[PDB]
């Protein structure tokens, strides 16, 4: 896939991503906070279309992601994430996609999610995170 | 907050 | 570098 | 004078302030560095004229302050920052302004300067630094 | 307070 | 359990844990870096025995932890951590317990892990991390 | 490297 | 001189050094916090004696250093650091030594010191210091 790297933030306002119940996680887009102003990331596009979006805000600055949860599995021969969830200290966002595979967490005692980076293909191939206090 | 944090030095100047 | 530095997890998926 | 603040950012590409050798250092703005991309910052005007203006183009990312030194002292019954010099891994830019009063000096053994803030009237009443890793 | 901070991950387990 | 904080250091020499094929992790003990010396961490112990010890001895500074997994489940009613697995730059230590459960891993691009916190009963109960660049 | 960084400033005396 | 690295901890609890008011400050030692216990550091003497000793005991964890000045001078042919003044959220201890030389100051705006290093020989010649969040 074609890998994408957000960079590091203030903090994070919305995730608008798009999904498929068939197969996994497709588009990703993340509208930073960058010192006290809304920062439109770049649209991370999948190779092909047929998804089904999300639009994720958050209650910035009060509401934050406290733990991203998902599965990760084989689609037509690739390793991709098939599915995501969002916890803040508010709601849960999610699950997203399809809940099948191995599963991850990341539940975050301190600290916040600053930033995003990956690849996408047909579908989300993989991601990491940037953390900072 | 859901608010990053870095560490500041200063001011330097009037107080 | 003049490049700042985060702490980076993952990844998750692929390798 | 009028409080500024431009938070954090990645690095410095470029720094362009004005300065008057017979009273202070008047305008100030940063053109930052934001994940591999410039990003610039608002410009930090004085709430008069008559200075001269200076631009600090740095040969980032090799290039980085190392660090700054100045003076502060009285002018017209205010206490302000006189002079500024930016000490980088390359070359030495300054002083500019008047190098009399009160000396202060941030020499940075590991870490980079990533934002500015503080607060401009007639001139610059004081500044901050924000530091990362 | 004069106590510096770190990022904490976790916890995996019983909650 | 009963809980405990270790806090954070510099970096990671040796982990002295205990295991049991049949049930989860007991025992947990760290000799953490300090400031280019070691410093034995206190040896936070189950609260019964039975259990198979194993040292894990990192080349520091050479050699550190990338990632690290494990799985969590049900023992005797209680959810606790059943094995751990360590992967360092240069080799990859374990899994140690029972491979069975829901797994977790924490896979580090940038930074390292620089101290332990939880809580063991009769067993690990839970633990995190602190991570630091 | 295996070993934590922080920021340091200085120093502040004899170069 | 001798040079010194105590590194970095979680706080200052108790800072213990000796000046000479007519030279400038000599040995230099710390007792740092080390996640909630008192860790000794070691003893950096002057190779010289016929010094004044002073105990700086703080109200950890609530008093904090927020400032640190003094300033840097010529004894003897040797650019040395002829007094330090350390100011906390409650009081201001100092200043120790010889206020005569080139004055510095590093106030913190965000930020805790948590480490020391430097060079001392018949007197201190340098110090830097750890900052972290
Ligand atoms: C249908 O193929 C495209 O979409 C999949 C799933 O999203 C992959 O991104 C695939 O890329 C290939 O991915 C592997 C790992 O799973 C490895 O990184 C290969 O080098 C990479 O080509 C992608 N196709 C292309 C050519 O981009
Ligand atoms: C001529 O007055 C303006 O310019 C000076 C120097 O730049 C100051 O900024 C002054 O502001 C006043 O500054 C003091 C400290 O030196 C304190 O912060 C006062 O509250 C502030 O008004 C500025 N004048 C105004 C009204 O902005
Ligand atoms: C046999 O009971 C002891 O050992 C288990 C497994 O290690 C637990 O640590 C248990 O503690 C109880 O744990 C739950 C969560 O699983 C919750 O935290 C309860 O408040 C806690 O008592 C432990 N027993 C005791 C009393 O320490
Ligand atoms: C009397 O000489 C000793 O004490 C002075 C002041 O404390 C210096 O530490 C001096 O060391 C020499 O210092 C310079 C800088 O001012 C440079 O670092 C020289 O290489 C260093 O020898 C110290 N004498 C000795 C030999 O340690």
């Amino acid at each position: 896939g074609k890998a994408f790297d957000d960079g590091a933030f203030t903090g994070i306002r919305e995730i608008n991503l798009s999904y498929n119940k068939e197969t996994a996680i497709g588009d990703f887009q993340v509208v930073y906070d960058l010192n006290g102003s809304p920062y439109v990331g770049q649209n991370h596009v999948s190779f092909i279309t047929g998804f089904t979006p999300v639009k994720i805000s958050l209650d910035f600055p009060s509401e934050y992601i406290m733990e991203v949860s998902g599965y990760t599995g084989n689609v037509s021969g690739y390793v991709v994430v098939r599915s995501l969830t969002f916890k803040t200290n508010k709601k849960t966002y999610g699950p997203y996609g399809v809940t099948s595979g191995t599963p991850f967490n990341l539940p975050i005692e301190n600290g916040l999610i600053v930033g995003f980076k990956g690849s996408i293909g047909y579908w989300l191939d993989y991601f990491s995170m940037y953390l900072s206090l | 907050s859901g608010i990053s944090q870095t560490v500041i030095v200063g001011p330097w100047g009037a107080k």
